[PDB]
């Protein structure tokens, strides 16, 4: 009931996959515009 | 909106009164006080006072709390020497809740070895506040004074028992004295019938069940506070007897505290007296205790150290002044309103009305309406004022004091 | 019959108004006794720098004879009357107010009117309560829940009238002239800020006309107040030589009139009070309490909401070891964290109940209920229904207490007061990274 | 007294947002 | 039968060679710690011994006489009532926190 | 009072090696952690020894 | 005992060359010693755990 | 406690109450 009632960290860890996902692109270097769009 | 009193075969009496409010509380009282501890269970109806939420047969230790919680509730309990009392206050919805609690409470506590082991620590913390107010030495020393036997018990464990209160102690106590004969189950915002219903059930504790004599005594405590307290005490009268409403009267003439923030008291006969010679910080009020078969009356001193005995022999000739006679109308009235007034202000509440009617429940068998208690009041005679005082002056003398006792004198020096 | 139907049946409060501005409110039942009262909007926040303490000090002289009933004669009447006189003082309001028999009601009114329109100020009185008042300073020295709370005002509205003690500074209390005390009463006590109030066995329309009889002398014809300027700042005074340390934190709230006071009463609920007494322990519902109960954390705490014009002190005080002081914090920052981030609904919900139980209970027998008539049309300009309160109540949910909280708390700047053997109290810096989290 | 208290002056260390002690410091809080 | 079995595995097992009971073979976690701090002065004292005298008997790779063994029979769930009822404690502060 | 207990070097080599209470009935499979400490060593010296002529 | 001997029966195998009958013992060592982790000494500890009485 | 004023309202005439409770302290 209580756990499930929090399932606050859905929102918060969707911020934190962007956060991974953005990160290892950045870390490791073509459809994102100017940025490496134009190499 | 009428008090509704039952009392059933087995003794147990029943009052209720459906106010139709948001809030419903329910008073569980019981002739289980301090008085009724012997020499060698001393500190345990403490004990028991602190234990409300160990484990019962019915719920957990962590169930009373939680379910309790869960509905913005109140449980609590109370003790005098004669009286214990198990409160519940919560939303109407919920009573059934927590009736279901204190029944569990009070019908089948467990005092499991290790929680009671556990709570033992608490005694000394809870007593070792209760003794910050200095009241709380004096009052409690005056009744070891004054008396020899129940009525002695102070209502804070010993210092030696702490530790020391068993299982099996807090279970004879509750066995001896939780029984439906000693017991008065009062309701504000519950329906009589289902009050009944609930007590013929649960409250069904076969009855497992001397007079306080008083003999007068004196009890000094030397620190060095510089203020000291003293109170010094005649018996009285027991409760329900005209001569106790007597007292009651006398009390007020003599002035028994404020009615005005900041006040003078131009109206209290005690304060005017002392206060006629010494012009520093000072206090003083009548003491008026009424218990089921014994009484105590006087006044309590709080004085500079240096000052005790002036300020105790002042307080002390103004009662004398009564006793000879010196007693007008006009104070008699003053203090008939005061009295009438602060009855019935202090049932106001629903607090204090539920403590009222389960008082009365137990000592008498009934209920009294604030009418007839006002009449009880008007009946007394000037003369029984005068007796009153009169019974003090020539009564034999209990005093308890606590302080830098240095110019504090002892009973035989008046 | 439920406690839903209930509401609906709780005794109507009732208003009306004199000419001059005077407000009269009543709340009526079948009891013998009563309580009524003046309520003021005066007090301390009112004050200058050169006037503050004069609230107070008036508050010395209220009840030591009138120009009709001088000297002792106030008392005496009170006194015979078996009737209770008493009075008080905030930063924002003043109150006298009588017990009484219903039966007296009549009588009392014309005292209390006595008392506030032609309270005498005699100069060799005022030369009495004066001592009175530094000996009243001294004795508030030694109370540190006094201390750490003042402190609390005076660092939290710095430079402001909010930041000024109610009793005021000695300088002040020593040099304050009749003039002064004739000033204030004159500016202040005027009907559009007053209100008579009343409940017990009596009749509105008695009261009103008593209310129309006595007080209608008084005059209704600005000072209003500068909003307070809040401001993140820390007072320590540090005292090793006490035995416990007093801590008192706090985020600046929305004041009397804003609907968050109710989700924000739930989430204080929800975190609590505790004390060495509490029978509760470790099985307490609130983590704070449980906590701090289970590992002797502290002494006590209280969360708090109070409420000014427009602005607020909400927060928490805790007395503790001197040893506790940042393992308390710790677990308090945490708390608050966890309400902005991530309330439950039950708990929630047991945060409605505590606050629905405490404002019916409250409100209990004459004197609470005329106080909450009195205030309430000085804060809200009415009197709200206990039935309103609830469905306000039940409005809140898990999301509004995270959403509201969060408003206030999460990633603001607090007002710290300690006092004591504070030499653990976490640095102000630590503090204020305490009210976030790197992980939302 | 303590009451005699008061905290001093930090006009010159303030930001200018927050300058004005007869207006909410909250106008400026997301600013600063 | 099953309890055929059960003998036969009990004398394989072999605690009982040391003078140990099978409560006192159980491995503490929090509950079981838990257990033993509700056990009265008797039961605990003898608890403490019982491992004394096999944790004495294990450095010294022996065992006790045939005659000392703990028998199958003999061995009683010392601990288990205590036990039980904190395993329910905890369960019903786990329900309540859903 | 006592170096061993009190030195904050030698405290620790008293805490770790010296006044650690033991149980009485480790066995010589206990031996084990020792014997790869000293392993650890031994290839670090020898190591060390071979690296200066590798 | 068993998982420690496969252990040595998967050494063999590994020093082995990969020829008949190696290559089938190797399988069968490979299986055994996965079974053996996560399935039959947790299952013999709830054996004994039911021999036990708890 | 250093005045009259604050002083008086001590002097005892209630014999004592002890009260302790589940969610309030203790008084
Ligand atoms: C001069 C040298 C310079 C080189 C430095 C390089 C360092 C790394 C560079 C990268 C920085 C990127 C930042 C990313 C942080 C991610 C935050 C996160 O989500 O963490 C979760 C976690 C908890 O999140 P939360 O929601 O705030 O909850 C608070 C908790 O309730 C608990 O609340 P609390 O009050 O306890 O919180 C106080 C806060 C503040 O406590 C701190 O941790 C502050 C100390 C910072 C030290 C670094 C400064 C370097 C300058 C030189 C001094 C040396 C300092 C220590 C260095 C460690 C190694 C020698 O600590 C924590 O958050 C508590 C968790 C305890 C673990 C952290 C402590 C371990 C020490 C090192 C931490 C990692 C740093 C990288 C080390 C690698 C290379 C040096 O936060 C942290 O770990 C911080
Ligand atoms: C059909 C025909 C074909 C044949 C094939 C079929 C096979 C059928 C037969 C079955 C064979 C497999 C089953 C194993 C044997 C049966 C069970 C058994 O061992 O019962 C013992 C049984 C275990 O006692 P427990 O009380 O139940 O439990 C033991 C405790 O946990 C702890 O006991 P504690 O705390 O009192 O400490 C004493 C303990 C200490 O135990 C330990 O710490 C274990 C290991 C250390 C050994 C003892 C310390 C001496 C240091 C040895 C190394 C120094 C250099 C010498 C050269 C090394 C040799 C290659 O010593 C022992 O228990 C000795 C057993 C050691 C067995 C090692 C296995 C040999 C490895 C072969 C690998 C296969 C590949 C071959 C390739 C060749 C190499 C390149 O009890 C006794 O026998 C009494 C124990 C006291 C020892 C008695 C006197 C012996 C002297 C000990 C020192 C020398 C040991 C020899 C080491 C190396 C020899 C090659
Ligand atoms: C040799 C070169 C090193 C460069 C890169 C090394 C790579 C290592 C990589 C990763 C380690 C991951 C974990 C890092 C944790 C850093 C500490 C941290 O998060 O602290 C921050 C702010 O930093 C504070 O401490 C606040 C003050 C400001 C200081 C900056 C952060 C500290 C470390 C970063 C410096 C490069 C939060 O701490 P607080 O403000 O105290 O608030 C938290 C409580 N709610
Ligand atoms: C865990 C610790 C170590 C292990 C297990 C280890 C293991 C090995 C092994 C297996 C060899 C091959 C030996 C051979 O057959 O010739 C070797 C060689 C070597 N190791 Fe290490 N070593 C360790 C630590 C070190 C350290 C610390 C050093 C140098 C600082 C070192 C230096 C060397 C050198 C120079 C060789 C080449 C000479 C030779 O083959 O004997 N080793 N090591
Ligand atoms: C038993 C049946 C009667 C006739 C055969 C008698 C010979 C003895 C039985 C084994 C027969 C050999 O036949 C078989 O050859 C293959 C190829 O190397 C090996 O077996 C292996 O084959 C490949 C090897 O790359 C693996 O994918 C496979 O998983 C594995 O079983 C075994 O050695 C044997 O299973
Ligand atoms: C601490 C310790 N506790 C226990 C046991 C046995 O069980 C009880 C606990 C031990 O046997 C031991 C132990 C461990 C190592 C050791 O000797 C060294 C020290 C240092 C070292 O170099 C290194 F790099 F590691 F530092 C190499 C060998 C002696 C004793």
């Amino acid at each position: 009931r209580y756990r499930q009632l929090a399932r606050n960290w859905v929102p918060t860890a969707s911020l934190w996959g962007a956060v991974g996902a953005v990160g290892l692109v950045w870390a490791t270097d073509d459809w994102v515009p100017y940025i490496n769009g134009k190499f | 909106q009428d008090l509704e009193f039952t009392r059933l075969p087995n003794g147990l009496v029943i009052a209720s009164l459906e106010n139709y409010a948001p809030a419903s509380r329910i008073g569980l009282f019981i002739k289980a006080g301090s008085r009724y501890e012997n020499s060698n269970n001393l500190g345990t109806s403490h004990l028991l006072r602190l234990a409300s939420s160990l484990t019962t047969k019915g719920a957990s230790s962590f169930k009373i709390t939680r379910g309790i919680e869960a509905v913005g509730g109140k449980l609590s309990v109370t003790s005098t020497r004669e009286n214990m009392a198990y409160t519940v206050e919560c939303l109407r919805d919920d009573v059934d809740i927590l009736m279901e609690f204190l029944l569990n409470v009070t019908t089948a506590p467990e005092f499991r070895r290790w929680e009671v082991a556990a709570l033992q620590p608490q005694l000394r913390i809870d007593k070792a506040v209760a003794l910050q107010n200095p009241q709380a030495h004096v009052i409690e020393n005056l009744h070891a004074a004054a008396y020899r036997n129940a009525l002695a018990n102070s209502l804070y464990c010993p210092d030696y028992r702490i530790g020391k209160v068993t299982p099996v102690e807090l279970h004879d106590y509750v066995q001896n004295h939780f029984t439906s004969a000693r017991m008065a189950l009062i309701g504000l915002g519950v329906s009589h019938p289902v009050l009944k219903q609930v007590a013929e059930q649960f409250l069904n504790i076969r009855g497992g069940l001397a007079k306080a004599k008083y003999h007068g005594g004196e009890i000094r405590e030397q620190n060095g506070d510089s203020l000291v307290h003293a109170a010094l005490v005649a018996e009285s009268a027991a409760i329900g007897s005209a001569e106790a409403n007597a007292f009651s009267v006398l009390q007020h003439v003599l002035g028994a505290g404020p009615h005005v923030k900041r006040g003078s008291n131009a109206t209290s006969s005690l304060y005017q007296a002392v206060a006629k010679g010494v012009h520093q910080p000072f206090d003083v009020s009548a003491f008026n205790a009424s218990y089921s078969d014994s009484g105590l009356f006087g006044f309590y001193t709080i004085s500079q150290a240096a000052s005790a005995g002036d300020v105790i022999k002042a307080a002390y000739n103004q009662v004398k002044t009564i006793a000879q006679g010196n007693l007008s109308n006009p104070d008699v009235q003053a203090a008939k309103n005061k009295l009438k007034a602060g009855y019935l202000m202090s049932v106001e509440s629903s607090e204090g009305f539920l403590d009222e009617v389960g008082s009365q429940a137990l000592a008498a068998g009934s209920y009294t309406p604030p009418s007839t208690v006002l009449q009880q009041i008007d009946a007394v005679a000037d003369a029984d004022v005068i007796n009153a005082a009169k019974k003090f002056v020539s009564g034999r003398k209990s005093m308890a004091a606590s302080g830098n006792l240095g110019h504090t004198p002892f009973i035989d020096e008046l | 019959a439920t406690y839903a139907q209930a509401l609906q049946s709780v005794p109507e409060t009732q208003v009306s108004q004199l000419d001059n501005g005077l407000r009269v409110a009543s709340e009526q039942s079948s009891q013998p006794t009563c309580t009524v009262g003046v309520w003021i909007d005066a007090g301390s926040r009112y004050e200058s720098e050169k006037n503050n303490g004069a609230g107070y000090f008036v508050e010395h002289l209220a009840f030591k004879g009138t120009k009709n009933r001088p000297g002792n004669a106030l008392e005496k009447e009170v006194e015979s009357m078996g009737a209770h006189l008493n009075a008080y003082s905030t930063r924002e309001h003043t109150a006298y107010y009588i017990k009484a028999l219903s039966k007296d009601l009549p009588k009392a009114v014309e005292l209390l009117a006595d008392i506030v329109q032609n309270c005498s100020l005699e100069d060799s009185q005022i030369e009495k309560e004066r001592d009175v008042i530094l000996q009243e300073l001294q004795e508030n020295d030694t109370s540190m829940r006094d201390v750490v709370f003042n402190y609390l005002h005076a660092t939290a509205f710095q430079g402001t009238p909010l930041a000024q003690s109610v009793e005021g500074p000695s300088e002040n209390v020593r040099k304050l002239s009749r003039a002064d005390l004739t000033e204030y009463l004159s500016r202040h006590y005027k009907a559009p800020r007053m209100v008579l109030a009343a409940a017990g066995g009596l009749e509105h329309r008695q009261l009103l006309d008593l209310a129309q009889k006595h007080f209608s002398g008084l005059s209704g014809t600005v000072p209003t107040l500068s909003p307070c300027r809040f401001t993140g700042s820390q007072i320590c005074h540090r005292e090793d030589g006490l035995p416990l340390a007093h801590v008192a934190i706090a985020v600046e709230g929305p004041g009397w009139a804003h609907p968050d006071n109710v989700a924000l009463q739930v989430a204080n609920a929800i975190i609590g009070h505790y004390d060495c007494t509490y029978g509760g322990g470790a099985h307490l519902s609130s983590p704070l309490a449980s906590i701090a109960a289970t590992n002797k954390l502290c002494q006590s705490f209280q969360t708090f909401n109070i409420c000014y014009a427009d602005t607020g002190l909400l927060g928490a005080h805790f007395v503790c070891d001197h040893m506790s002081i940042d393992d308390m914090m710790f677990v308090l920052q945490g708390q608050w964290m966890r309400l902005c981030t991530s309330a439950t609904e039950s708990e929630v919900l047991r945060g409605k109940n505590l606050l629905r139980n405490a404002l019916v209970s409250h409100l209990d027998g004459t004197t609470p209920v005329c106080e909450d008539i009195g205030r309430s049309l000085l804060t809200y300009g009415r009197r709200i229904p206990l039935a309103e309160w609830e469905s306000r109540i039940a409005e809140v949910d898990a999301r509004v207490v995270r959403e509201v909280c969060s408003k206030y708390f999460y990633d603001q700047c607090p007002a710290v007061a300690g006092f004591g053997p504070i030499e653990q109290l976490p640095d102000y810096n630590r503090i204020r990274s305490g009210m976030f989290w790197l992980r939302f | 007294s303590h009451t005699d208290i008061k905290v001093p002056d930090f006009s010159d260390y303030r930001r200018p947002e927050v300058l004005d002690s007869t207006k909410s410091s909250k106008e400026s809080s997301e600013a600063r | 039968w099953l309890e055929g079995i059960r003998k036969w595995y009990y004398n394989a097992a072999g605690f009982n060679k040391l003078g140990l009971m099978r409560d006192d073979t159980i491995h503490e976690n929090d509950d079981v710690k838990e257990a033993i701090r509700r056990l009265p002065e008797n039961l605990y004292n003898d608890r403490v011994f019982r491992i004394k005298r096999a944790l004495d008997l294990s450095m010294r790779q022996q065992i006790l006489p045939k005659e000392q063994w703990t028998k199958y029979e003999e061995d009683k769930s010392y601990l288990e009532p205590y036990l039980k009822e904190v395993i329910r404690e905890r369960k019903e502060r786990e329900e309540w926190a859903k | 009072t006592n170096i061993r207990k009190s030195h904050p070097l030698m405290k620790i080599v008293n805490n770790a090696f010296i006044d650690l209470p033991a149980p009485s009935n480790i066995s010589s499979w206990w031996n084990f952690g020792s014997l790869l400490g000293i392993c650890l060593i031994l290839q670090i010296l020898t190591g060390l020894f071979l690296a200066m002529h590798y | 005992w068993a998982l420690v001997a496969d252990l040595l029966t998967l050494t063999w195998i590994g020093g082995q060359p990969v020829e008949h009958p190696y290559i089938t013992i190797g399988q069968l060592a490979s299986v055994l010693y996965f079974l053996l982790i996560l399935v039959l000494m947790p299952t013999a500890g709830t054996i004994e755990n039911k021999l036990l009485k708890w | 406690v250093l005045c009259r004023e604050s002083l008086r309202g001590q002097a005892a005439g209630r014999p004592l109450v002890a009260s302790v409770s589940l969610n309030v302290p203790a008084s």
